[PDB]
RNA sequence: CAGUAACGGCGAGUGAACAGGGAAGAGCCCAGCGCCGAAUCCCCGCCCCGCGGCGGGGCGCGGGACAUGUGGCGUACGGAAGACCCGCUCCCCGGCGCCGCUCGUGGGGGGCCCAAGUCCUUCUGAUCGAGGCCCAGCCCGUGGACGGUGUGAGGCCGGUAGCGGCCCCCGGCGCGCCGGGCCCGGGUCUUCCCGGAGUCGGGUUGCUUGGGAAUGCAGCCCAAAGCGGGUGGUAAACUCCAUCUAAGGCUAAAUACCGGCACGAGACCGAUAGUCAACAAGUACCGUAAGGGAAAGUUGAAAAGAACUUUGAAGAGAGAGUUCAAGAGGGCGUGAAACCGUUAAGAGGUAAACGGGUGGGGUCCGCGCAGUCCGCCCGGAGGAUUCAACCCGGCGGCGGGUCCGGCCGUGUCGGCGGCCCGGCGGAUCUUUCCCGCGCGGGGGACCGUCCCCCGACCGGCGACCGGCCGCCGCCGGGCGCAUUUCC
RNA sequence: CCGACCCGUCUUGAAACACGGACCAAGGAGUCUAACACGUGCGCGAGUCGGGGGCUCGCACGAAAGCCGCCGUGGCGCAAUGAAGGUGAAGGCCGGCGCGCUCGCCGGCCGAGGUGGGAUCCCGAGGCCUCUCCAGUCCGCCGAGGGCGCACCACCGGCCCGUCUCGCCCGCCGCGCCGGGGAGGUGGAGCACGAGCGCACGUGUUAGGACCCGAAAGAUGGUGAACUAUGCCUGGGCAGGGCG
RNA sequence: ACUAAUCGAACCAUCUAGUAGCUGGUUCCCUCCGAAGUUUCCCUCAGGAUAGCUGGCGCUCUCGCAGACCCGAGCCACGCA
RNA sequence: AGCCCGGCUCGCUGGCGUGGAGCCGGGCGUGGAAUGCGAGUGCCUAGUGGGCCACUUUUGGUAAGCAGAACUGGCGCUGCG
RNA sequence: CUACGCCGCGACGAGUAGGAGGGCCGCUGCGGUGAGCCUUGAAGCCUAGGGCGCGGGCCCGGGUGGAGCCGCCGCAGGUGCAGAUCUUGGUGGUAGUAGCAAAUAUUCAAACGAGAACUUUGAAGGCCGAAGUGGAGAAGGGUUCCAUGUGAACAGCAGUUGA
RNA sequence: CGGCGGGUGUUGACGCGAUGUGAUUUCUGCCCAGUGCUCUGAAUGUCAAAGUGAAGAAAUUCAAUGAAGCGCGGGUAAACG
RNA sequence: CCCACUGUCCCUACCUACUAUCCAGCGAAACCACAGCCAAGGGAACGGGCUUGGCGGAAUCAGCGGGGAAAGAAGACCCUG
RNA sequence: CACCCACUAAUAGGGAACGUGAGCUGGGUUUAGACCGUCGUGAGACAGGUUAGUUUUACCCUACUGAUGAUGUGUUGUUGC
């Protein structure tokens, strides 16, 4: 709506909102991130430190697909399965652990942030963390490797 | 000229970008006709699929997706040939055919084998003259029992093996899987710098007596 | 994917691809190696069947092309020839007659048609306006889009709706026949046969690309191989692996469309706007030329476009006349401002003009011109149902242990009640009863939400309602007919 | 009668001998797209979003609206850090043990620590009542103190990744130039029970003609020797006298 | 000098709405708040970036909200200048 | 966030129960000058970045309605006597 | 007591550049709504008419006009002018002014005619003076040539004349 | 732009092409250090690509060789001066 | 520089033609914020307007060139970009 | 400015946008042509010399010069202050 702008209450003021001294000039300073190392440099240096330069390797034909690899974290673990299931191996009279599967999830690797429900489970993934294995161990469970 | 804190922006706008613009305001007019060419070629195939041929069982390449399975291009001619039916007739009987795609493995081979068998066993083939029905099929099952199917023919589905709950055993309890996968990697990397100075290693062993 | 990998005085800036999901989907042919008595092709005469894009069939000790290679088989997915076994499985081409009539309901093109007020009374210059048309309401409506008609019209006219009608022409579809072609397909074994060169590749140069020790293209020089060659995004040697098979050819669909033919539409513009062009506009005109390039819409319903008389040489006037209107008179709808003429009022030697405050005059306004009203009460003189209170009926408001239902919310039980006789889900267990190799798809059980259900208790009648009573209020009709009530 | 210079504009300063403006009518200048950032509104919320496609008498409206869910592919968010190979965010108490050696093995619990502030909430001795009392029944108000402490702030711990220093253990189908762990500093756009996604609106910045009008120029492709400059071809023309 | 009234590089059309830190203009009303011409850097000195000065949007708190008319019943807020 | 009592931790320091720092309990309000005022905090942000003048201080200059600084006020942005 | 309402108390009020809020200020179009207005007179325009609002502006009376228009709730802009040596169009003062002064020159009578300084005829006085103000061509123009008629416009006065 | 293309040139040193000075008369002095122009390559210094040789597994690296030009050496002022 | 010659001059006058002038007819343009009498003051330091004073009398004609820092042109000098 | 001749009573000094260009003139400076000297490699430069080089408009307002008129005295005239 252009009825409810600026522009409908500048009618009548002469210089439309930009000053009577410095005016509104078409390209004053340059065009673009014009001279961002001479008379924008303390803007650059303020804002974006790390603009100009080159840092590490490059890569040519980079593949994302190779490097995908999607991660999960130990306490969003139990929400891949059915609450149906959780709820029956917590009230199970024997040992028998569920498989939560990440893979068929969508997740190849297993991180550790968090913390598990004190009952076992098999982990099916195809990466493990440390801490994420010590915990899964922690709670009696074990972690299996898929490919 | 940059205003207090933003984001570097670069737009790719120095080109004469108004010559070049692509307004959509066909999309529903082609959506229109795009619909009626999709009724005609169903009308025009009438009892064939409107879909189209039976399509294979695929594995996506790269390792993003070859969890995910899809429809592929056509059946490979290995398929076709344990299948029994000949590469110039499946594209008769609507059978998608792939000269060149292979079959790197047996499971891939045999669930593509059982798809064409199970389409051969549910296809109905209605004879050049129907007065003289030869080797096609009975009229009793294509008098009523022919119908022109909507959408792909037996579509390609991702099925999951759903494992039961089951005791945990020692083993799998003392299985190390971050220590395996860090040695894993160390001897995939370190594999072929070894057998390098095994080599020298047994090449000085062979003169150590001289 | 992705403003990403990358390129870039690594500055400004530039910048793809693979995978994935879709729209569409369709594959093939030579050269070469070979086999087959050149099997091949064009042209000219003759006859027959056709015409409608010139073909079919036959004939010629008729010409020519062609062994410096035509045709059939055959192409990297291998191919061929022999044997052995098995299956005869049914091709395309142009007519004769007619269906299903071609199909989201004609396939296309062209033509002619198809509902209902000009009803009564009125307004008007004319109306299409206004009021009305009992029966639930003028008439039609599968038609109330639009346009025209002297306003503003569903019913006056054209149209509009309709798997509405009729006529003419054209085109693709099945059957029986017609003319003729049309020639064997699969599996196993054996024996054979297999490929594109000044090209690839390399150097260098120039351009190009995101392609970075060089992505692509090209020039020059060098110049291949055959278990070879290319690619494997960092130059090189060795090595393994993967992937394709270049240097010959064709191929629909999805896609693009500011020119063209024909349409439909719009929160667009409305004659200095919108195309330059609403109009005898790429016109008039300008320039030697290339080229530049306008301005310009509107009387009225109908010309009914002012007969006639009169002054003037005429332009132009005065009368008259048409019209609803010429205070609409052929650049004529309306007709602003600037500017000008005349009339009227006022004023005037510090240029006008302006702000504040008064005063004078003037034009208008106030129905100004004897100045409001209205509630109660008192007094006077008149009218009239009826005033209160009772009776009957109607209708409401509120209250009621739920008086009685109808129920309602949360739970709560047996679940009789549902995988046949209720559903949908579950990354929950199973045939240890069922059809695919000791290997699926079903069918069960369980769980969770459910569904209506038979009933009960718990809290409530609630803003979810009814029937009864109780109270109150209003209304209608009786009676009440005068110290009441009202005007 | 008193007051009163002509507006616009640039400017330290305009009535200026500074510029534009004779008058009137109509036209006339911060727009749209894309990308960001922050604020606000709405829906859903660890998710969110069908925008591309498809399905629905295909079409007056309707080029709309509706639907998909084994169309959520995908985008953004849910994890960071390193050039990279890679790695990748849970602690506190009571204990029995080596030797509880600043550390190694398990149990039970609890489940992101602690300090200081901290809206709000909770408890609250004691007070406020009547015609009065010796005698308690029900609830209301004030209330000194005390407690749990939201968000947020400051600080101290802890955890993840990079990198240094120190040092000792542990693991094995590969005993290795293998793998893992600890303590103490330090680098990070981190963690420490999510806040995002989509849509709309506003403002600001930017690229685009970019608020409107404005160069001197540069480039591409064409038209001109009817004027003139010069060469060539073919024509025409130039009284009367002097010197000699 | 001259090259069609054009010549220290003709004319025409297009690229082209070329660029401009420079000049000019920039359209309704009321209300509230209200500046700077200074610091640092810049081939910067007629310009920008940056801090300062401004506005808007808020948010976190603090004093109490008193007696329905009336009627207080040593000690009187976090903090700031 | 002060003061005063105890106690605990330390791998730093060290004759020492030393020193220092931290931590944990507890007790003290006469709230430890005057005066005034309600404070704290975040985001986004325009204009500006030519200034000029006066008292006083002050540099260059013979001086300047000159050029350059300091302090406060003003004009710019402001009418009124 | 339109709670987006109503009421009370106290203090305060300059303003460029700039920022924000409100607008029952205004323009054009769209979705709704007003059982809205209108040929018994819409829009537009004019007005010594009556008023309202701080203001932007608005309402009403009278006239002209002759066919359409507006309020309210939302929506959307090519949405508001005194300036730009602004664009287009129109109109003033200047101003009945400058001016209609290069190449010697006209006069008399008559005719036609409404009308004669300019036309035609006659008479007179002059000029070009054969390197012409004469007679004919090229280029260029294109019907200007000739006759008849007209008197609008044009021939910078006029015209009975005319390219 | 290009073609063994074209102009001088239907020409040939009493000719074409490029310069300076400016009739006649009388004269036109000194300077080759500088910058130009030109002549000679003489052992010659430097000197690209290609080619040659060596090291290396190759990419590559090194070495030898030495075109014009520049350096070295003469001439020239009616060349600039 | 000299001779001659003369209105170049002392030092101006007179005459002629065409204008200008007045009239009949016809009839522009430049330019224009509003306008148009001065002295001084202050002021962007040279006012038509403002302050203080002088003063001010319709409508015009022919001239005139003091002013309107008169008009003509977005200074060509100078500086900046 | 200067200097000299001569006369003279004396041959004083100045202002008015360094009075006065829509008053003139155009000799000088100060465009474009050209020559010399000096400077510069060169284009070219020189408060160095020299030569040739378009001087536009008033009809407006005022000022001034003249020319009619205007207000009032009833009209009108003469003579006057
Ligand atoms: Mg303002
Ligand atoms: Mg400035
Ligand atoms: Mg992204
Ligand atoms: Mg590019
Ligand atoms: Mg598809
Ligand atoms: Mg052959
Ligand atoms: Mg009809
Ligand atoms: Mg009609
Ligand atoms: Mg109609
Ligand atoms: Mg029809
Ligand atoms: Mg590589
Ligand atoms: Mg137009
Ligand atoms: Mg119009
Ligand atoms: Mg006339
Ligand atoms: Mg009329
Ligand atoms: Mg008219
Ligand atoms: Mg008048
Ligand atoms: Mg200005
Ligand atoms: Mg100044
Ligand atoms: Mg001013
Ligand atoms: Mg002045
Ligand atoms: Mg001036
Ligand atoms: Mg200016
Ligand atoms: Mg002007
Ligand atoms: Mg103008
Ligand atoms: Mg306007
Ligand atoms: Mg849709
Ligand atoms: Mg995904
Ligand atoms: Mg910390
Ligand atoms: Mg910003
Ligand atoms: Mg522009
Ligand atoms: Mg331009
Ligand atoms: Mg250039
Ligand atoms: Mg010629
Ligand atoms: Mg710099
Ligand atoms: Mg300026
Ligand atoms: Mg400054
Ligand atoms: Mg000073
Ligand atoms: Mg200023
Ligand atoms: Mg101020
Ligand atoms: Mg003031
Ligand atoms: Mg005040
Ligand atoms: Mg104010
Ligand atoms: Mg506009
Ligand atoms: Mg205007
Ligand atoms: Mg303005
Ligand atoms: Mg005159
Ligand atoms: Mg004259
Ligand atoms: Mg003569
Ligand atoms: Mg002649
Ligand atoms: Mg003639
Ligand atoms: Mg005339
Ligand atoms: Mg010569
Ligand atoms: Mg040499
Ligand atoms: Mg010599
Ligand atoms: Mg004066
Ligand atoms: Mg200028
Ligand atoms: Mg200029
Ligand atoms: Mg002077
Ligand atoms: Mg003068
Ligand atoms: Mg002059
Ligand atoms: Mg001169
Ligand atoms: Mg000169
Ligand atoms: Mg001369
Ligand atoms: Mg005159």
């Amino acid at each position: 709506p252009s009825r409810l702008r600026k522009t409908r209450k500048l009618r009548g003021h002469v210089s439309h909102g930009h000053g009577r001294i410095g005016k509104h000039r078409k390209h004053p300073g340059g065009r673009g991130n014009a001279g961002g190392l001479h008379h924008h440099r303390i803007n650059f240096d303020k804002y974006h430190p790390g603009y100009f330069g080159k840092v590490g390797m490059k890569h040519y034909h980079l593949k994302r697909n190779q490097s995908f690899c999607p991660t999960v974290n130990l306490d969003k673990l139990w929400t891949l399965v059915s609450e149906q299931t959780r709820v029956n191996a917590a009230k199970n009279k024997t040992g028998a652990a569920p498989i939560i599967d990440v893979v068929r999830s969508g997740y190849y690797k297993v991180l550790g942030k968090g913390k598990l429900p004190k009952q076992p489970v098999i982990v099916k993934a195809k990466f493990f963390s440390r801490r994420a294995e010590e915990k899964i161990k922690s709670v009696g469970g074990a972690c299996v490797l898929v490919a | 000229a940059p205003s207090r804190n933003g984001m570097v922006l670069k737009p790719h706008f120095h080109k004469d970008w108004q010559r070049r613009v692509a307004t959509w305001f066909n999309q529903p007019a082609r959506k229109i006709r795009r619909r009626k060419a999709r009724q005609a070629k169903a009308r025009r195939i009438a009892p064939r699929p409107a879909s189209g041929p039976i399509r294979p069982i695929v594995r996506c390449p790269t390792v993003r997706y070859h969890t995910k399975v899809r429809a592929g291009r056509g059946f490979s001619l290995e398929e076709l040939r344990v299948a029994g039916i000949h590469k110039k007739v499946a594209r008769t009987i609507g059978i998608s055919v792939d000269p060149r795609r292979r079959n790197k493995s047996t499971e891939s081979l045999q669930a593509n084998v059982q798809r064409l068998k199970e389409y051969r066993s549910k296809l109905i083939l209605f004879p050049r003259k129907p007065s003289a029905p030869k080797k096609g099929d009975s009229s009793a099952e294509e008098l009523k029992l022919a119908t022109q199917l909507t959408g792909p023919v037996m579509p390609v589905r991702n099925v999951y093996k759903k494992e039961k709950a089951r005791v945990i055993t020692e083993e799998e309890k003392n299985f190390k899987a971050f220590a395996s996968l860090r040695m894993a990697r160390a001897n995939a990397r370190l594999f072929g710098i070894r057998a390098k100075r095994a080599k020298e290693a047994a090449e000085q062993d062979v003169e150590k007596k001289k």
